[PDB]
């Protein structure tokens, strides 16, 4: 069925690198964009910004721009999907939790989400 | 009665539901060329070849766009000799058609012949 | 695009009828997060409703408000609703119960 | 008092197999109908119809047709199965970063299976992925990819291509030039076939396409939406000037018992970097406009940033198109650069291992050209992606229907009904 | 005005031009099994059924090789309700269509079985 | 006289034989999508097209279902000026299609445009 299997926590400092993975599976991942989000301690959902799965193109806000990388990773026949967030210029103020999910139509409907990342600075 | 519904019903009575027989007789806008779409196709020709047949037949006999349309051809007593009080009350099409079997090809080229005699005589009534 | 969601917290008893208010001007999303355990899609537009989501939430579009009447509010309701226009997600109000 | 007619003007919006009309080609340009010389175009008064560009099954018709043609043309051309091998390659014979070509060794097959022959071959570096023995290479399509050789006889030249609908149908040609894309076009014309749309594929820009005849028009399915992108059409072209400066003679390896495999050999001048220009004071004031059109939809007060390309594969972090034969990726990172509050030199990049329509499977080696490839294009629209005070326009593309929406915008197959059952004062 | 030229035109006006609309409803002589001649045979096909079944409804509602028939089939008002005049003096055949819809399929039945009435009398007259 | 036999024979006597002429314009029941089979296919859809298109011009001129067919429409002089009894008596049908070649396509328009005024005016007559 549909599964994003995130990547366990990870700590690190700041200035420091810090990859999220998003391993998808269990349907048709060409055709829905992935988005990330950061839900940070006590507060609502921010948006990181989407892949496409097919291109790879990115698309993040201006103040993610030179600091988020969002990249892919399809195996042999694309059934699996390894889509993975990148952070360069790491600080406290990015300790958060970072979601992926499935844009599934036009109205940007997030069905499914995964299990989550806390990137602790 | 739906399609053939008066299959076994009088011949008489099956006349009234000539309408629904004659109805039938004739993604997915693309061919395909599979197993499938190679018999859907072979389907839809070979439907429109047989109604275009019959109505063919029926224009060159000046039967065209008439279910029931009379004809000058007389009725040559050694096709059949029954009165037609049992073969329009008591029998059904499909037995009609078992007996008139042999004889039906000779009668199509009479009713044609006669078509084209009447047509003839017409533009010289004119 | 611009959004705005009222009140920010928000106390109810059991088998109520209760409405967060939440007007925007695009394509409208409800969401359910549990606090750790990621967000969950109950209404998507204004009024269309989710497989494994009982009848109990429920959606009404008037101009650009948006309700999601949650009738006969059960235990399992205690969570945070947020809306979603495209990007933009306000924070959501912590249902107490 | 019911009255049946036969022929009557009414007809309904359907879908329908369209079949090809045009004037050694991958599209198979010969195998089409001979269009009409002269097109009957029948203009419909007082009547107005209700378009949808982004609906259009037209578009998703043709890039099944293209694909389809793509994938028959390479059927009967060689399998080039014996080059995934290790390759011995060195630096090509330069002074000189400039690694972009290899000079790579590998004992291919020959037409006996029990001999083998020490060739060469002159691979770009996007061709070739290192593997370990710091000078053993592979091609980068032998661990996902069966790679077949493009046939050297049959051109990749966008002829263009007429879409007519069967009888019994007809395309509605919308003929209003400030055309927003969808919704009710007064002043719409039946056409027996759409005018030739040449089949060009490319990314970030559109080329050798038909442009406005008013304004720039911009063209989204929303511009809300940021994942839906903006497409752009010039109502002037911009025209770009490519040249591949190498020689590049070919050179054909028999691989097996009638089975050629043609390679780059010497190079006859020098190793220079291929490019395209673009002209500098037109493509500003291009962007002029196109900067205009797009405060109209994004207020007066903003300030529309151009970036280049965010990320991704080559294929769409770069302007992809084919040139004389030849696959440049051009990077564009100039021409996508101002605020907007003496030529272009777009450095390109050359590839030979080509997948296109995003597939994997189907990996194609278009031969070598020999002599010097130019382009002169005219650049008639874009596609951007708006970043989700001010909005930054990035490049886009890669998806190809994008690009033939542009030209199947006006067009809009209808099904005509003829039968009509009309309220008279006769009886039989 | 050509193919559908009166398509904005009067429902009057319009019935001048049933000819010119009613005549587009329907090396190369070789298949060639490709992307384009698949394409090509199923336009052909497809044109072909599409006329036939146009003309088979006419032949069964006696209109035969008739642009314009009248029928013995009342119009039952509940229909739509709207005198002669701006249906045949202001109003496009589109819009007519528009209306006309939903009731469009019961009609059809109803004009077939009257011809299938009409074609017993004449045989019985005869 | 079989198929086309009357091709040597007068004008007037091959219009008594129009019906054997009219009658041959149109495992097995699968395509098989070999060389021949392509062919086949080819063949019967080609005889269809062929058969409804002459039937089509026929039905828009009012005479559909007619071998023979008078019509409305003036003999203009300036087609060809020659008297009906050395057309009728010593030419053959080929040799007056080798000379009405030219004009034939202006003779249809003609004929259709008389149908469609012929048949406004029966509805103005009911
Ligand atoms: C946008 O359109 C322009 C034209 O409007 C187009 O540029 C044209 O590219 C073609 C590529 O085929 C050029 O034609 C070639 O020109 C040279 C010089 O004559 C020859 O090398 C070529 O002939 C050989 O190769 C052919 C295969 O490519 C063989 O079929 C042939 O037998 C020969 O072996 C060929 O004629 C053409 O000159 C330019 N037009 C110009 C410079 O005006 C451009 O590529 C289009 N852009 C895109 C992205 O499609
Ligand atoms: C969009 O424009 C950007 C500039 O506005 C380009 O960013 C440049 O990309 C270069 C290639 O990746 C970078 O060079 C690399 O720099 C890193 C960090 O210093 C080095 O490790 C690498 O070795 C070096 N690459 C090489 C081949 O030596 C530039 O530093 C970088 N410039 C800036 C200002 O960030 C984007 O590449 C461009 N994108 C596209 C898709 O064209
Ligand atoms: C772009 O997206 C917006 C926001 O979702 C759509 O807004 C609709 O606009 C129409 C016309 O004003 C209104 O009647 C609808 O009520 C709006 N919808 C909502 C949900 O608010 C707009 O239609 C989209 N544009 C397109 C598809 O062209
Ligand atoms: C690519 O490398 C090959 C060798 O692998 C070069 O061919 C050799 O060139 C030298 C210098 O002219 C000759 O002496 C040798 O006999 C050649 N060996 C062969 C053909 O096996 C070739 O010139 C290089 N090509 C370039 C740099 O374009
Ligand atoms: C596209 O061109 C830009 C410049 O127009 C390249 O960015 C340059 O990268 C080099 C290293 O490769 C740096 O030394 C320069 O400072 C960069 N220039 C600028 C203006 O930032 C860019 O790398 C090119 N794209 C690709 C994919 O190589
Ligand atoms: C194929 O090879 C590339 C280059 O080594 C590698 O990154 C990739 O993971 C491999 N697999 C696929 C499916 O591309
Ligand atoms: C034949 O079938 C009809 C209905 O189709 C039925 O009414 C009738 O009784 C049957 N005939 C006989 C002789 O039973
Ligand atoms: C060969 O090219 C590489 C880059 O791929 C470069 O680093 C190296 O110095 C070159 N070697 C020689 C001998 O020119
Ligand atoms: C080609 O075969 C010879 C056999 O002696 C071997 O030494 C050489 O390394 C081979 N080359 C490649 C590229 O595998
Ligand atoms: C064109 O289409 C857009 C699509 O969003 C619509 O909102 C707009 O009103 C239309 N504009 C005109 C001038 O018709
Ligand atoms: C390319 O090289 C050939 C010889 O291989 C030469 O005749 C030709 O002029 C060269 N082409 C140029 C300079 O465009
Ligand atoms: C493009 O090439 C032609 C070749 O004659 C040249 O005249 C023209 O100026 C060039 N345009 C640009 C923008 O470089
Ligand atoms: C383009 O034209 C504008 C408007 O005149 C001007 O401000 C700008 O400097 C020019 N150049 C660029 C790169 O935008
Ligand atoms: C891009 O823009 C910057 C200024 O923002 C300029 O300095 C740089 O040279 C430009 N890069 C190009 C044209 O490649
Ligand atoms: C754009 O370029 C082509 C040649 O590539 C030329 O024939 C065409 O006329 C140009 N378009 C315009 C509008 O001048
Ligand atoms: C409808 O179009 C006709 C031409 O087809 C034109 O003469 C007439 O004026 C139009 N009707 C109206 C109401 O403008
Ligand atoms: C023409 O052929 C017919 C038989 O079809 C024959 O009787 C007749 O004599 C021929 N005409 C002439 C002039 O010989």
């Amino acid at each position: 069925q549909v599964q994003l299997l995130q990547s366990g926590a990870a700590v690190t400092k700041p200035g420091a690198s810090v990859r999220v993975s998003c391993e998808a599976s269990g349907y048709n991942i060409r055709d829905y964009f992935i988005h990330w989000w950061r839900q940070a301690p006590g507060q609502g959902l921010q948006w990181v910004g989407w892949i496409n799965p097919k291109t790879g193109q990115p698309n993040n806000p201006r103040q993610f721009q030179g600091r988020v990388s969002l990249t892919r990773h399809a195996s042999w026949d694309f059934d699996t999907y390894s889509f993975y967030m990148d952070l360069k210029a790491l600080r406290s103020d990015d300790t958060a939790v970072y979601f992926c999910a499935r844009q599934r139509s036009d109205y940007w409907d997030f069905d499914v989400w995964g299990s989550g990342t806390q990137v602790t600075v | 009665l739906g399609f053939l519904g008066a299959a076994g019903s009088t011949m008489g009575a099956a006349s009234m539901t000539l309408t629904v027989q004659a109805r039938n007789l004739l993604q997915q806008h693309l061919l395909k060329l599979t197993v499938w779409g190679i018999k859907q196709l072979q389907a839809r020709v070979l439907a429109v070849e047989r109604y275009l047949r019959d109505q063919q037949l029926l224009g060159i006999w000046g039967c065209s766009g008439k279910l029931i349309c009379c004809t000058n051809v007389p009725w040559n007593s050694s096709w059949s000799n029954r009165n037609l009080s049992e073969i329009w009350d008591n029998m059904t099409w499909l037995q009609w058609d078992k007996e008139i079997s042999n004889y039906t090809q000779i009668i199509y080229g009479l009713l044609e012949e006669s078509q084209n005699q009447q047509e003839k005589n017409e533009q010289d009534l004119l | 695009i611009q959004m705005t969601q009222s009140p920010s917290s928000l106390s109810a008893s059991v088998g109520d009828t209760v409405t967060i208010t939440c007007q925007a001007n695009g394509y409208l999303n409800w969401y359910q997060q549990r606090r750790g355990k990621a967000p969950k899609l109950l209404i998507y537009d204004g009024s269309k409703l989710e497989r494994g989501v009982p009848s109990r939430f429920s959606g009404r579009r008037w101009g650009q408000e948006y309700n999601l009447t949650i009738n006969n509010l059960q235990p399992e309701d205690i969570a945070t609703y947020f809306c979603q226009v495209y990007e933009f997600v306000v924070p959501g109000t912590r249902l107490d119960l | 008092w019911v009255t049946v007619y036969y022929g009557v003007p009414v007809w309904k919006d359907a879908e329908t197999t369209l079949f090809c009309a045009s004037d050694h080609n991958v599209w198979a340009t010969h195998a089409c109908v001979p269009t009409d010389p002269n097109p009957q175009e029948i203009h419909l008064e007082n009547v107005t119809e209700e378009f949808n560009m982004w609906k259009n099954n037209m578009v998703e018709q043709m890039h099944t047709d293209i694909i389809s043609l793509w994938d028959q043309s390479l059927k009967p051309c060689v399998k080039l199965t014996p080059l995934c091998v290790t390759l011995q390659c060195t630096n090509v014979t330069n002074n000189i970063m400039r690694g972009e070509l290899k000079n790579c060794s590998f004992n291919m097959t020959t037409e006996l299976r029990d001999k083998k022959q020490k060739v060469y071959s002159l691979f770009y570096r996007l061709d070739v992925v290192q593997i370990n023995s710091n000078k053993e290479y592979r091609l980068i399509n032998c661990n996902t990819s069966a790679i077949t050789q493009a046939c050297p006889k049959v051109s990749f030249e966008p002829i263009p291509i007429h879409y007519c609908a069967p009888a019994g149908f007809a395309i509605l040609k919308c003929k209003d030039k400030k055309f927003n894309g969808t919704g009710p076009c007064p002043s719409v014309s039946t056409v027996q076939c759409t005018h030739g749309i040449k089949p060009v594929v490319s990314t970030q820009l559109l080329l050798n396409g038909s442009l406005a005849e008013e304004e720039v028009m911009i063209r989204s399915e929303n511009i809300t939406n940021n994942a839906k992108n903006i497409l752009v059409q010039f109502n002037t072209p911009v025209q770009i000037n490519c040249t591949r400066p190498n020689n590049n003679t070919r050179k054909s390896i028999r691989i097996g018992p009638g089975q050629a495999f043609y390679a780059t050999g010497d190079i006859i001048g020098d190793i220079r970097q291929a490019h395209c220009n673009v002209s500098k004071a037109t493509w500003n004031e291009t962007l002029g406009k196109v900067v205009k059109q797009l405060r109209k939809h994004f207020g007066n007060n903003t300030i529309i940033r151009f970036a280049n390309s965010s990320g991704g594969d080559l294929e769409v972090t770069t302007h992809s198109f084919n040139c004389g034969g030849e696959f440049f990726y051009c990077n564009t990172s100039g021409l996508f650069n101002s605020t907007w509050i003496d030529s272009i030199t777009l450095p390109c990049r050359i590839k030979q291992i080509i997948n296109m329509w995003q597939r994997i499977g189907q990996a194609m080696y278009a031969p070598p050209i020999q002599g010097v490839i130019r382009c002169v294009s005219n650049i008639t629209g874009l596609i951007l992606t708006r970043d989700g005070t001010t909005e930054t326009f990035r490049p886009g593309g890669g998806d190809m229907r994008d690009n033939w929406r542009s030209e199947l915008y006006k067009y809009k197959v209808v099904k005509i009904e003829p039968l009509g059952v009309a309220p008279t004062r006769c009886k039989r």
